[PDB]
RNA sequence: ACUCUGGUUUCUCUUCAGAUCGCAUAAAUCUUUCGCCUUUUACUAAAGAUUUCCGUGGAGAGGAACAACUCUGAGUCUUAACCCAAUUUUUUGAGGCCUUGCUUUGGCAAGGCUA
């Protein structure tokens, strides 16, 4: 029953004010919902040929889609009334979910991309000269050095991070089975092609 | 000194963005110089000229098309040399016209049929229909046939290329039908033979 | 307040900072946090992030910090030692560029953010070389720690490698840039913090031996930070740090004593909270109440990040020990900045930064009002002090010591010291300070420097900022009602005034333009001239990129022309410059105060031009880097020099207006090399003035150009994209349809992400982020900046080319289309006879 | 340095240069060191090299420039100030100077004024220019303009500049560039017969909460009245200035006499009983004014005994039986009735008359069509001043000098001016630019709207 | 390791609700624009303003249950084996004498003498 996405990246211009701006332009995200025109109905619609909408001065390139009318609605077209900016971008979540439980939580898996030590490649940084003056106390160690580096529960909890907000959450407050839409997440994800 | 002269500009909105007049700078002072050097020789008292009222249009090199409308005509003329590959006659409401001293077509007038016009005859229906609680059936039939014709042997060729006509012919034609078989019965019938 | 008001009056204890990097790095998340540090009554919400700086509402909705925001903290070091910090958050997008070059010019220092997970993007290059270029000093702060930790899922060794990979790109970066040797950036010199912004982590090698330090006792915890790095492994046997591993599996000293423990902190609250977690806490000396610990995972992490991190030290103790005070730092500013320069009086007595004496003021940045009627200037005091009801003397930007015109007297009213959401009102600032302005709106456009209305007369102007960029994407402006103009107009300049790179300027056709510098720069410019400002419906035209004009080959004809009086004849030929040169012209690797010697050695040694050539040099492009050549190749022997020299600067006046508005459109002339072959002078002085002079060398620029053969060029965007193993094809579709090449897919190390480089037009690059997020669910994410100007395909002066209405054009037809549709739009002829 | 040796001054055209545009530069819309065009007439960036006036002068050979903040005449190309005497006519229609002596006697000469254009004028019966039909604006500018105080106020750019704003006023707007336009209206030496207040429109248009528009006309009494308020307001300084010039000439004193009346169900015993309270009681309120409002009887519903509708006819003194003692007005307000009685106490050195023409009915909007017969050269109001204040206003009698008629209905108003000439009995009628010698008796004939008297 | 601090659950009631009352989402009425139009009752779908309903939070009050069980916070958060001092006080070599100035005298001020 839940979504597989990690982040929202997903729902660009797909999303809440991204079809408020839509309804708002009488304009149809091709996934998205078609509404009846605002209040405006008759604004600058049927505007005529004019020295500044003149096409022979226009350069086209690739048409101005509706999805480019939406993402930046100040810029590419005129009276953007009760328009709603849409969240441009969230960093993409990089999380690596885990397969098999019995790998360690914190493992470096074929999907990341390996890292070149490159040590042979010249490159001198300080060093401390091999001082033997500096000793450390025989009573001092690493922080948490007697609690392991993960235990069976850290992977786990660590995909709790990247969950959706009833799984994410440690606790919270009784709802009733009215308010729980258990197919919300389905419509609003775009719909499956074929 | 702010380019308005383009705000109060009227051109038939009959007709598609690009079909009709282009309004431009110099075409747009063109026009309105040409409003007001006419009604300049016209004395106030004795009558007078609105803007509001008029329509001025012009053909340029950046106006393909020229607009005007008579006797409930709006012709737009567009020439053969301008925008025009070639003549279709398949077309029925399409003038073509004929340069007569080289018996050659030139240019083609598009018909259709004027918005006022249009009004008028929708208000006679609903005239009609309105006095109609004690008019019998013949009566606001005669009547329907009457205005009917009365439109069409004026606008015979013009109708046609006038799409918002037939959708308004239809509407009342119906409106008038469902006036009759209300009078028959309340209820409306399921269908309705049309013989 | 106070002892932060007591604190502007010492130089000594000021840091001017500027937050830098790539778009969503944590920046704006950082300042956040030390205002969290600073002001206890500002806490951030469990779920939402708090954005103290990203105050405007656009920022807010789009989730993208657009202008920069100072702040101004009190900010305890390791030591206690609290210091006075005047922090820039400067936005991280590459179309925001113009603020940050503009925190750049009133700072002295740059920290520079880079995320820990994502490697040297885009943004972070650019402003490294900018910062580089600008001679600040530069210190890393790798944000985002807590990636490597949760998300990537990396082995501590792994991430240990991931930070030394980033180090090590930087340190490269800036070698490449630079050439000092001690730019060199370590955690061992100080130079880096590690950090997440997020979870509130901020530490050093300094701050974490501090840590140590406190809790174990008896520790040298600035020595023990010389060993926290590198490959110094551990040898718990003799309790001594050896670069030779101990053991087989032995760890380094920065993985073992610093990575280690924060894994084993960031694992025992994701996943152990429930059991294990109080015995965790109780062993690091965290004590949480039963309130506190029925949070969820993420502000557990924060509490628990700040019970043990506490306060904010490593990044002070990095900017402290690295970003130079106002009165060290002074001299290369003025050196660099200010026009005059070191040497003079005002430049010997800027470097005191004596909080008593001549007051100049430099300001970059200007701030609107709640209303949007008035700005508040931004700047820094380099010199004096500025009063509340003092009169000043406001320099602009064409202000010499000749004209003395574009300055202007005005009353400063109260000023303030800014700190995001709230600002201190005060009644004077010492120098090396930033203060906003008010009273001061009117004759500041752009930049501006504030002096005393007299006394100081020898005062010049400091050097307008030079943005890393070029704004290109032009769109026009027009409102819906026209009777609303004026309104439009007032608007247009606000949002001048309100952007560095922005400008507004009016074609002859009537068509009102605005400059931008991408999709996402214009549509802020356009949504802040509706709602604020001129508070009127305005029509936007589809965005257009602005062109350039350059020749392919030399001109088969000596053009010649003459003045009305025909007294005059100039015969000047036209011929494309040498690969690279335009570029080293622009860059100001060569200028034109240079003694003709070494530009003639310079010009012989690195292009091979011969001695008589190349001391033959009279000017450089339509302005003073401009990318074009003016060369007297006038023959002595035929003409006087010294009589030709009579009328050198008008021909050069007339050249560069030529160059500035060429032949083909109202175009910059780029990458074209003008010769003067024969120029007959009149003897008389009446008859040879620059009335004469100059529109004859324009005119016979102009016929120079047109018989070589000319030639369109377009800027083009460079993209990095951030997209998986997956998305990478549909990159490819995306930019073959767009005209877009791509030189380079590599793989991010440390990321299973990938990062693509292509080269885009910047006609075809509108919606080209949305149609890659789209085509790719979101999955691609790009940013495009300017790079460089390439020729148009086809022929602009084919006669025998038609365009289509609304049809896109082919590769032959693109530079006939576009020369016409420009002409078109500027209001000029249909076409550009040869023969004017 | 080599000054009086240019040969551009023949270039310069003296038509078409009209000062009355914002001073902005046509491409780089900067408002700093804008330099005028003395061949075409337009505006630039400035006098260095790069710059939009030497690129223009280079382009169009136009060598003649004037600077419109200091004053100053520059050939571009060549660089050098051009100083002559022949060009200080085009400085003083740039920025009139009017000295002490040329205001104090500004009121008694009487010569038509010679225009560059070749038609005579007048200083003070300039007519201005209608933009979207602000024709009320213009009217009431116009009645200030008449207004021999205020304009000597406001012909010295010295006698308000030196006074102290806020720091986030705006105000100051409508103060100098009143000024200004004041001094372009009683330019002696202005190359036109006309002055386009484009500045003054747009103070106006920023110092509203965008109240009173260009585009759209407003009424004309409420403009005259914010206008009076915002200059009393503007320059009152950072303080509460009590006595300023706006209140010397035109505000006044009046008494409120109110006495509230009980509901009309109350019986009349039940009525003499709360005629002990306080609250139906008469009330003395004294509260100064800035005009004096006077209501029409109600329009006739009817035809004459004749069967012929008849225009209606009221004396200046039936309208002007208020602000006395003896009449009782009643006001109906959507709660309770009130017996508002007003006594003059201190009349203003000008009086305003500001007649109600427009009251909203129950549905729209009504203009009252009464016709005041009022003479326009001897009215005393002594009658109507308490014996307390009589003693001490020895002077009562008030000639009309400017008298604003509203012409047409409500929504397509037309607002027309009949100006007097001071030093002359001639009576001008100011439409827009036209002016036109109206006789006296024509004046009474005309729906006043708004009219100002001086005590003299 | 000392002493005082004094709950949780549940059922009602009265009020206040900013806040996603609600990570959910209905209906009715009115006024505008339409769509159907031929009249109710249903409606078409946008906007605006209301009301009701299904629920919710805080605080206050009154009963009941586990009322007896402990918290947290504050309070000073209160102890001896063997080992020690050149930067602030139980191990710290810091003593005395004289000169002359000066204070009403006492003394003070500076210098010199050491061992």
């Amino acid at each position: 029953l839940l979504t597989d996405l990690v982040d929202d990246n997903y729902f660009y211009l797909f999303d809440l004010k991204a079809f408020f701006t839509s309804k708002a332009l009488n304009m149809a995200i091709p996934g998205g919902p078609k509404f009846e025109p605002l209040v405006r109905d008759i604004n600058l619609q049927d505007e005529d040929w004019n020295e500044f909408n003149d096409i022979n001065k226009i350069i086209i390139r690739q048409p101005i889609r509706t999805e480019y009318k939406i993402a930046f609605p100040y810029l590419y077209n005129n009276l953007p009334h009760h328009v709603h900016l849409t969240w441009y971008h969230t960093p993409n979540v990089v999380f690596i979910k885990t397969e098999d439980p019995d790998l360690p939580a914190f493992y470096f898996d074929p999907l990341i991309n390996p890292i070149s030590h490159r040590h042979s490649v010249k490159s001198q940084e300080p060093l401390p000269d091999d001082d033997e003056e500096f000793e450390l106390p025989e009573f001092v160690e690493p922080f948490l050095k007697d609690t392991p580096l993960y235990t069976d529960n850290t992977a786990n909890g660590i995909a709790l991070l990247w969950a959706p907000r009833p799984f994410n959450l440690r606790s919270g407050r009784t709802r009733r089975a009215l308010d729980i839409p258990l197919v919300k997440n389905w419509y609003r994800e775009h719909c499956p092609a074929g | 000194p702010n380019n308005e002269n383009i705000v109060g500009y009227n051109n038939k909105k009959c007709w598609p963005r690009d079909a009709r007049m282009r309004l431009m700078k110099h075409d747009v002072n063109l026009g309105r110089a040409v409003f007001w050097d006419i009604k300049n020789r016209l004395p106030r008292s004795v009558t007078t000229v609105q803007w509001e009222n008029s329509f001025v249009s012009v053909y340029s090199k950046d106006n393909p098309n020229l607009l005007f409308n008579m006797c409930g005509f709006e012709c737009r003329i567009l020439p053969k040399c301008r925008t025009s590959y070639e003549e279709f006659t398949h077309k029925d409401g399409v003038w073509n016209l004929q340069n007569e001293v080289t018996k050659e077509r030139t240019a083609q007038c598009f018909l259709r049929v004027d918005d006022e016009s249009m009004q008028r005859f929708h208000n006679r229906v609903r005239q009609i229909l309105m006095a109609s609680g004690s008019t019998t059936f013949t009566k606001i039939v005669n009547k329907w046939n009457t205005a009917l014709i009365g439109l069409m042997t004026y606008f015979r060729e013009a109708v046609v290329n006038t799409q918002e006509l037939l959708d308004l012919l239809v509407k009342c034609e119906n409106k008038i039908q469902t006036r009759i078989k209300i009078g028959l019965n309340s209820k409306m019938p399921s269908r309705f033979p049309p013989v | 307040m106070d002892f932060l008001a007591d604190l502007m009056d010492n130089s000594e204890l000021i840091r001017n900072v500027t937050l830098c990097g790539h778009l969503h790095h944590g920046k704006t998340c950082f300042v956040d946090c030390l205002i969290e540090q600073t002001h206890p009554e500002i806490r951030k919400r469990y779920d939402q992030d708090l954005c103290y700086t990203d105050i405007l509402f656009t920022e807010q909705e789009r989730g993208v910090g657009i202008k920069s925001t100072p702040v101004t903290v009190v900010l305890p070091d390791t030591k206690g030692k609290s210091y006075l910090f005047n922090i820039m958050d400067t936005p991280g997008h590459v179309n925001f560029s113009d603020e940050v070059t503009a925190g750049l010019r009133i700072s002295d220092g740059v920290v520079l953010f880079i995320d820990a997970a994502e490697g040297v993007m885009l943004n972070t290059e650019r402003l490294i070389k900018h910062a580089v270029q600008e001679r600040l000093a530069v210190t890393v702060c790798i944000n985002k720690i807590d990636r490597l930790i949760l998300e990537l899922k990396l082995p501590p060794t792994d991430a240990y490698y991931k930070l030394r990979h980033i180090v090590d790109e930087v340190n490269g970066l800036i070698s490449m840039y630079s050439t000092d040797e001690n730019l060199i950036l370590s955690p061992l010199l100080g130079n880096v913090c590690f950090s997440s912004s997020q979870y509130s982590i901020c530490f050093t090698l300094g701050s974490f031996a501090k840590i140590y330090a406190d809790t174990f006792g008896d520790i040298n915890y600035q020595e023990f930070a010389k060993r926290l790095w590198g490959d110094i492994y551990f040898n718990p046997k003799t309790r001594k740090f050896t670069k030779k591993a101990p053991t087989s599996s032995s760890q380094r000293s920065f993985v073992e004593f610093i990575l280690e423990p924060l894994y084993k902190i960031l694992a025992q609250v994701v996943g152990d909270v429930d059991t294990s977690l109080p015995r965790t806490l109780d062993e690091l000396g965290i004590h949480l109440t039963k309130e506190e610990l029925k949070l969820n995972i993420r502000p557990l992490l924060r509490l628990v990040c700040k019970k043990f991190f506490g306060e904010f030290t490593g990044f002070v103790d990095m900017c402290v020990q690295h970003i130079p005070s106002p009165k060290v730092g002074a001299k290369p500013k003025i050196e660099h900045t200010y026009t005059g320069g070191v040497d003079s009086d005002l430049g010997e007595a800027m470097s005191d930064c004596d909080p008593d004496g001549p007051l100049m003021c430099h300001t970059t940045k200007m701030y609107s009002t709640d209303d949007g009627v008035q700005f508040h200037a931004f700047g820094r005091v380099l010199s004096g002090t500025i009063h509340a009801g003092q009169p000043v003397k406001v320099l602009g930007e064409n202000y010499t010591l000749e004209d003395e015109e574009d300055s202007q007297i005005c009353t400063v009213g109260r000023l303030w010291i800014s700190v995001a959401r709230y600002h201190i009102e005060v009644n004077r600032v010492p120098a090396g300070n930033w203060v906003l302005i008010e009273g001061v709106d009117q004759p500041i456009v752009k930049t501006a420097t504030i002096t005393e209305p007299r006394g100081n007369e020898e005062a010049q102007i400091f050097r307008p900022l030079k943005f890393n960029t070029t704004s290109v994407i032009k769109i026009a402006v027009e409102p819906v009602n026209p009777s609303e103009l004026p309104k439009m107009l007032d608007g247009l300049r606000k949002v001048n005034k309100s952007y560095p790179s922005l400008t507004t300027k009016v074609e002859e056709s009537g068509e009102h333009v605005i400059l931008g510098t991408g999709e996402l720069y214009l549509d802020c410019v356009m949504h802040d001239l509706r709602k604020m400002y001129s508070e009127i419906d305005i029509k936007v035209a589809d965005p257009v990129v602005t062109f350039c004009e350059t020749v392919v080959e030399t001109s088969s004809l000596k053009c010649f022309a003459e003045t009305p009086n025909k007294k005059n004849k100039i015969t000047m030929i036209a011929e494309p410059l040498e690969k690279g040169l335009a570029e080293d012209i622009e860059n100001e690797v060569v200028q034109i105060t240079w003694n003709r010697k070494k530009l003639g050695e310079f010009f012989q040694t690195k292009y091979d031009w011969d001695l008589l050539a190349a001391r033959s040099i009279w000017a450089f492009g339509p302005d003073a880097t401009g990318p074009n050549i003016l060369v007297d190749d006038t023959l002595p022997s035929e003409v006087d020099k010294a009589l030709l020299g009579s009328v050198k600067d008008s021909i050069v006046q007339g050249f560069q207006w030529g160059t500035r508005e060429g032949p083909l459109c109202d175009e910059l002339i780029r990458n074209v090399k003008f010769k003067i072959l024969d120029a007959v002078v009149a003897q008389e002085p009446l008859h040879r003035g620059g009335g004469q002079i100059i529109p004859t060398a324009r005119r016979v620029v102009y016929s120079a150009f047109l018989m070589a053969t000319p030639r369109l060029m377009e800027p083009y965007y460079f993209v990095e994209v951030q997209a998986p193993a997956d998305c990478v094809s549909a990159v490819y579709t995306v930019l073959a349809r767009r005209r877009g090449h791509v030189t380079q897919d590599a793989p991010i190390p440390g990321s299973p992400l990938y990062t693509i480089k292509a080269f885009i037009p910047a006609i075809d690059s509108f919606g080209f982020e949305t149609d890659l997020r789209t085509h790719t669910q979101g999955q691609a994410f790009s940013l495009s900046v300017f790079h460089h100007w390439q020729i148009v395909p086809g022929d602009p002066l084919d006669k025998s080319i038609v365009i289509r209405p609304l049809e896109p054009q082919p590769a032959p037809h693109l530079a006939r289309e576009f020369m016409i549709k420009t002409r078109r739009r500027k209001g000029l002829s249909e076409d550009v006879s040869i023969s004017k | 340095r080599r000054s009086r040796h240019c040969p551009y001054l023949d270039t310069i055209n003296r038509s078409v240069l009209d000062f009355d545009f914002e001073k902005l530069c046509s491409i780089s819309l900067s408002h700093i060191n804008a330099y005028a065009c003395l061949v075409c007439g337009k505006y630039f960036q400035g006098r260095g090299l790069k710059s939009h006036a030497y690129i223009h002068s280079v382009q169009f050979s136009h060598h003649v420039f004037l600077n419109l903040h200091t004053l100053k005449f520059y050939c571009l190309p060549d660089n050098y100030e051009i100083i002559d005497s022949s060009l200080e006519d085009i400085t003083y229609v740039l920025k009139p100077t009017f000295t002490k002596q040329q205001i104090a006697n500004l009121d008694k000469q009487a010569k038509l004024s010679r225009a560059y254009d070749g038609t005579t004028y007048l200083p003070g019966i300039v007519g201005l220019n209608n933009i979207k039909a602000n024709d009320y604006a213009n009217a009431v500018l116009q009645a200030l303009s008449n207004v021999p105080p205020l304009r000597n106020y406001f012909l010295e750019e010295d006698n308000y500049k030196n006074i102290k704003r806020p720091p986030g006023d705006i105000m100051f707007l409508l103060v100098q560039r009143f000024g200004e336009l004041m001094r372009k209206l009683w330019n002696p030496r202005n190359f036109k017969a006309h002055v386009s207040p484009h500045e003054m429109l747009q103070a106006v248009v920023l110092c509203s909460k965008k109240t009173f528009q260009i585009t759209k006309q407003g009424d004309g009494v409420d403009f005259l009245s914010w206008f009076l308020n915002a200059l009393h307001s503007a320059l009152g300084g950072t303080k509460k200035k009590k006595k300023t010039i706006v209140t010397d000439v035109f505000q006044g004193s009046m008494r409120i006499f109110t006495k509230k009346l009980p509901h009309p169900d109350l019986p009349a015993e039940e009525k003499e009983q709360l005629l002990h309270n306080d609250e139906y009681q008469e009330t003395m309120v004294e509260s100064t004014f800035m005009y004096l409002t006077l209501d029409l009887p109600t329009a006739p519903l009817y035809k004459d005994e004749k069967e012929q509708l008849i225009i209606p006819q009221v004396p200046l003194f039936n309208i002007l039986a208020k602000f006395n003692g003896i009449t009782e007005k009643e006001y109906k307000t959507y709660k309770e009735n009130f017996l508002k009685r007003f006594q003059l106490t201190k009349l203003p050195p000008y009086l305003i008359f500001c007649i109600k023409r427009f009251t909203k009915n129950n549905f729209f909007v009504e203009k009252n069509p009464t016709i005041v017969n009022f003479p326009i050269t001897n009215v005393d109001l002594r009658e109507y001043l308490s014996e307390e204040v009589q003693a001490v206003h020895k002077n009562t009698t008030y000639d009309l000098i400017a008298n604003i008629v509203h012409d047409g209905k409500p929504s397509e108003g037309s607002y027309r001016i009949h100006v007097l000439h001071h030093g002359t009995g001639k009576w001008y009628e100011l439409q827009d630019l036209q002016v036109t010698d109206i006789l006296p008796q024509m004046i009474t004939l005309s729906e006043a709207y708004i009219q100002i008297w001086k005590r003299r």
